[PDB]
């Protein structure tokens, strides 16, 4: 859509950047479609009288479809790894349209005598709500809030003081 | 069209192993479409965050909170053949009636391990008078964790800890401690 | 605001996020109830200097 | 459900004598 | 509503002819503290880091796509109080002018 | 904009959970010697929250271990329910109690946890540190019992001038405190504790007769009942246990009056439809 | 001895209960070393504990007599390096004692 | 592949009921005064079989009429559950109990049954054949109690020599026992029957030191509770009532440690999905 | 829910064990 | 962080100028510890044994289709830490060379 310029002929629409390390992953997808869908449910409320109090909306997590074309074996590995990928959030990109905190909810190839050399696979992610979208952060490594650890139930090691004080020594 | 000349790396031969004895299984059962989905499931309800601190030290915290936020499903396959002899045909049922069966299924490129059948469809239509069509479909039973593990010797196996309740008495020709004597010194 | 962060045992000394508080209770205090402390602005600025 | 702790419930109360 | 001390394009403390500070509040307050957050690089808050225009990582590099530099310069802009949201973020390229015209809505 | 918070007291500080974590409260209290419950389950606790809260929920360490002496022994949460729009709040305060339970009933993806407590959870008091008296009047067994339990009373009843000869000092602990005040002249006026505070009066009387609530919009339909009315409102923080209201309902013309409540049913999430209370009520004399 | 259970973060607060008592230890970074706040059953023992290596956090005989314990750092505390080689150890009243006698000639 | 037997014993011999059938077995032990229960629900049961278990399970020929000397007045029936898989098989043992209640869940075209066992239902005994020793200590007592019940015992408590004067000189029955047991000394120490072994322990030891069940994989997520860790398990024929347990998490880092178990929740369907077991621990030591 | 009115029916011990 | 002991192409340990043993760590030694692991026949680890490359069973035979040898070269590649994933890995045949050739995205 419009609202921002490229004047450059070569831009690239479709990115999904991992969060971390802020690399380019699955730079090879031949993409054919985007369907970002959002979602919210109501709390619909009849009272007494004829009428129906809405009350609160809540912000159920935004999913994506994409079905692409992978043309590769490598491609299609590097999805295997995306759905599998448990600990790494990414970032879609499809078109001006940024959104961040998205992970591989599910993932479908598909081969058939449509097509020998390409799979054309359907990826959905959704995003993962968090409570704060925007979070603080401090610059030097000082002056964190501090973390409790509740309790610990420190466990038992046997080293005598003798061996404390040779490490000391040492 | 000349179908015998299939890539090298990702050569489209379906390939129906069989975990037990490694040997290619229903093989004459030409394929026709294979769908291969991996599903998973993430959060649902919104995650806490704790901000205020540092950076990278909520960063390992939130890495920690997402692996633990997503479980895997495991993948399925669905596949849809012809079956021109009885003999696979039979050998498929006995296979899915078979409780146990772990088989792996190799696609173009895959090989997804650990498969077990699921549903069978078999079909006989007038428009196929030979041959039926076939639509079977595989789950994993368990993804391939590699097994460190303490191989290659009997020896150095972990104990397993087989808790026995109740013992038997004997049986046999047996007569209590002359029997048992008389067992043991035969020597065999 | 500053409380005793000195006391009799020892020196307490509690976290820069508290501390930032207290000087952005003060600034509001003190220049308007619903002035933007925000890094950009002079205030924000203030408040940050006043903070370190 | 609850009808099986019901059902041991009253399993509770019998005993070998009457009284 | 916004209350701001009056700034001037210098960008720093401006009096009036009295010699006092004047405190700007609601539109005008609004408008100069847009202005002031869309001219803070990111990470120069140290106790907010990931704040900021990404001027250098966004902008001012050879990059393949600008909706990076969008997206942060629309989080900037609603960053500050009584914002709400952006009705137009008009970006336009000359030879090498990076032009940016915005349209907030804000409240008050 | 529903904001419900779950404030727990713990020695590092209140660590709010707010409405953005998925939390749902059942809160059922009434007008008796028992306990008012609060089931909360909170799901979305991160690994350090759920670490920082469910270690310190224990009933050990005063069974095979001592600590104990007074509070921080368990912890004490108040809940804190209301709407807001416009930039305004309604945060009033719905239940206080100390947990006894937690557990988990969703596994992963979505840990979340339920806890369970109860109001004066804090039984294993000082075994009665203040003997109690030895021929006194109704009101001032009360008063000591009040002062006891360390809570502020209202005591409005009619047989407050009645002497008891021996007041309860078959009384082991500081709970038990409730239930004998309850267990005395138990046909009408019954005791109990509405947070903080311990309330003994007739059962057809209003704490506060100045305080009427007049009820006009329902869920539902206010229905008739054994007693009184019942019926179901949005969340109105004003409606407290054995306050007055002053039904004046549609559907059923039948049911207008003013009313005492008895018993109370909140049940309120951030994210999911069910935000009512209940209301029990009988005929205010 | 019994090591206490850390993590890698700068400034964080423990609570547990070791030798018959409630304690609570938050170490934080302040400038180039670690202090340490130490509260013994609710109240608080001593802030601003500067720690080092070998040398006990309860300094004076007000806190750690009798029998109380002691906590010893094996090497300079350094926050980078907790869980992995860096470790907090606690010493009951004997062996608290017998760590003085070995470390009064040294 | 889930390997799932229910033996009955009855005057023809064992009548194994396999796998095969749909059976769905859930049990409850603990350790308590009361009996562990296993509800069973059996499908598939043929005429034949219906006439065989159903008829031979009453509580008749004791009530209006004598037909009781010693068992056989009511059939007692074991269970053994485990894996099998390349041939060896993990049958172990999971429950033994005689039936008190049968009802039929389905009705046709699925004819199925649902019973209910109990351990140590034979409370029908000789009403005490040996009297309870007049003065002696809790050990002897334990002794003779496991002695009158005809089960092994293992007593291994700090309690042991303290003696009590008239040790259950009310007990009217053989059951009475383990509730009285039970009652003396109840802080920690509660007695309890698991299978035929009646066990006599305080509650923070494990019966048995060396046999610690190292467990790493969890069903769902290893939780806090208000006394110790809670989590659900895979069926392993190594887990009995109060062995020790040593948790060592994935999800929960701080609930790793060793436990004793309390509680245990076994739910095996052959035919269905549930095949777990659910324990309660308690911190060991 | 009957789980948490047992959960409720067990609230009834105090500290004493009484014994 | 990975960390492994200096290797040359011999494979044995080499020492540096100073008869010292230097210790890698991160990108150099993960890169090391992937060429090492790419180099183990299967069943060489009498404490894996199912670890290894099958350049026996799957290379080196005649056999059908490569795409084993493929999982094979994979799953060796994936099991040294700090490996994440493979983004290219192709495996051209030349008249008598079974060419290989990796992209791993290692972490650090």
């Amino acid at each position: 859509m419009l609202g921002i310029f490229t004047s450059l002929l070569s831009s690239r629409s479709f990115s999904i950047v991992d969060q971390n390390t802020n690399q380019l992953v699955a730079a090879d997808l031949r993409i054919s479609r985007v369907n970002t869908r959002f979602s919210s449910v109501g709390q619909r409320h009849m009272l007494e009288d004829g009428k129906t109090k809405m009350d609160s909306r809540t912000i159920h997590p935004m999913e994506i479809i994409v079905e692409v074309f992978c043309p590769s074996i490598d491609v299609v590995d590097q999805i295997n790894q995306l759905l599998l990928d448990r600990d790494t959030l990414y970032k879609v990109i499809t078109r001006g349209m940024v959104f961040e905190r998205m992970m591989c909810t599910s993932e479908a190839l598909n081969q058939t005598p449509d097509m020998i050399s390409a799979t054309p696979a359907r990826l959905t992610f959704s995003q993962v709500l968090v409570q704060n979208p925007k979070p603080i952060m401090f610059r030097n490594a000082g002056d964190s809030s501090m973390i409790d650890r509740g309790l610990a139930l420190a466990e038992d090691v046997v080293g005598s003081a003798g061996d404390l004080f040779d490490y000391a020594v040492n | 069209m000349n179908s015998f000349l299939k890539s090298i790396l990702n050569t489209p031969t379906l390939t129906i192993r069989d975990d037990v004895t490694k040997l290619p299984v229903w093989k004459s059962l030409q394929v026709k479409k294979v769908e291969i989905y991996s599903p998973a499931s993430v959060v649902s309800k919104p995650l806490a965050t704790k901000d205020q601190t540092e950076a990278q030290v909520y960063t390992e915290a939130l890495d920690i909170d997402v692996k633990n936020g997503k479980i895997i499903q495991p993948v399925r396959l669905r596949i849809n053949a012809i079956c021109p002899d009885l003999s696979t045909v039979e050998s498929i049922m006995n296979a899915f009636n078979d409780n146990t069966s772990t088989f792996a299924i190799t696609s173009k490129s895959i090989l997804a391990d650990k498969m077990a059948i699921m549903t069978l469809d078999v079909d006989q239509s007038p428009d196929m008078l030979n041959a039926a069509e076939i639509n079977m479909e595989f789950e994993q039973v368990e993804p391939p964790v590699l097994n460190e593990f303490d191989p290659a010797f009997p020896q150095d196996s972990p104990t397993y800890g087989v808790q026995i309740q109740s013992l038997s008495d004997a049986n046999l020709l047996d007569l209590g401690a002359i029997g048992d004597s008389i067992s043991s010194a035969a020597k065999s | 605001a500053n409380y005793n962060y000195i006391v009799d045992t020892g020196v307490i000394v509690a976290d820069t996020a508290d501390v930032l508080s207290d000087v952005e209770a003060e600034f509001r205090a003190a220049l308007g109830a619903n002035i933007n402390l925000a890094a950009s602005t002079p205030q924000g600025s203030l408040v940050a200097a006043e903070a370190i | 459900q609850l009808t099986t702790a019901i059902q041991d419930a009253q399993n509770d109360s019998a005993t070998k004598i009457l009284y | 509503s916004t209350s701001t001390i009056r700034t001037g394009t210098n960008n720093d403390i401006l009096l009036d002819d009295n010699g006092n500070m004047v405190i700007l509040r609601d539109v005008e307050a609004c408008a100069q503290d847009v202005r002031a957050a869309m001219l803070m690089r990111t990470g120069e808050n140290i106790f907010d880091v990931n704040s900021g225009v990404g001027y250098f990582e966004y902008i001012f590099s050879p990059q393949k796509s600008y909706d990076d530099a969008r997206k942060s310069i629309a989080d900037a802009i609603l960053s500050s109080p009584d914002v709400t949201g952006i009705e137009q973020l008009d970006i336009d390229i000359t030879g090498e002018v990076f032009g940016v015209d915005a349209k907030v809505i804000t409240i008050h | 904009k529903r904001i419900l918070r779950v404030t727990f007291n713990m020695p590092y500080g209140p660590e709010v959970i707010r409405e953005d974590l998925d939390v749902r409260v059942r809160i059922m209290k009434a007008a008796l010697r028992i306990q008012n419950r609060a089931t909360m389950e909170i799901f979305g606790l991160t690994t350090q929250l759920r670490e920082s809260l469910l270690s310190q929920f224990t009933a050990w360490k005063h069974r095979q271990r001592q600590v104990g002496r007074e509070d921080e022994l368990m912890i004490k949460v108040s809940v804190e329910a209301g709407y807001s729009d416009q930039g305004r709040e309604q945060v009033s305060r719905v239940f206080v109690g100390e947990v006894a339970i937690v557990d988990i009933i969703s596994p992963p993806p979505d840990i979340g946890i339920r806890i369970q407590c109860y109001t004066r959870q804090i039984d294993r008091t000082k075994t009665i540190r203040n003997m109690p008296p030895a021929n006194t009047t109704f009101v001032k067994f009360v008063e000591w019992g009040a002062n006891e339990m360390g809570l502020n009373f209202i005591c409005d009843t009619s047989y407050n001038d009645q002497v008891l000869k021996n007041p309860g000092r078959s009384i082991t602990v500081a709970s038990a405190i409730l239930a004998s005040i309850q267990d005395m002249y138990m046909p009408d006026v019954a005791a109990f504790v509405d947070d903080d505070i311990l309330i003994v009066k007739d059962r057809d009387k209003v704490i506060r007769p100045d305080e009427v609530t007049n009820v006009n919009s329902f869920v539902g339909i206010p229905s008739w009942s054994e007693w009184g009315v019942e019926f179901q409102c949005l969340f109105e923080p004003s409606i407290r246990v054995a306050g007055g209201v002053a039904v004046e309902s549609l559907m059923n013309p039948s049911v207008n009056g003013n009313y005492v409540i008895t018993a109370l049913e909140y049940d309120l999430a951030s994210r999911d439809r069910p935000f009512y209370i209940k209301v029990m009520g009988s005929p205010a004399a | 001895m019994k090591k206490i259970p850390l993590t890698a973060v700068p400034n964080q607060a423990i609570s547990f209960n070791a030798g018959s008592s409630y304690w609570k230890i938050r170490l934080y970074q302040n400038m180039d070393m670690m202090n340490a706040d130490i509260s013994r059953d609710g109240v608080i023992v001593c802030h601003g504990v500067r720690c080092f290596g070998g040398i006990p956090l309860l300094q004076y005989s007000r806190q750690y007599r009798p029998d109380y314990g002691n906590f010893v750092f094996d090497r300079d505390a350094d926050w980078t390096l907790f869980g992995d080689g860096i470790n907090l150890f606690y010493l009951d009243g004997a062996e608290f004692a017998e760590y003085q006698a070995l470390a009064t000639r040294k």
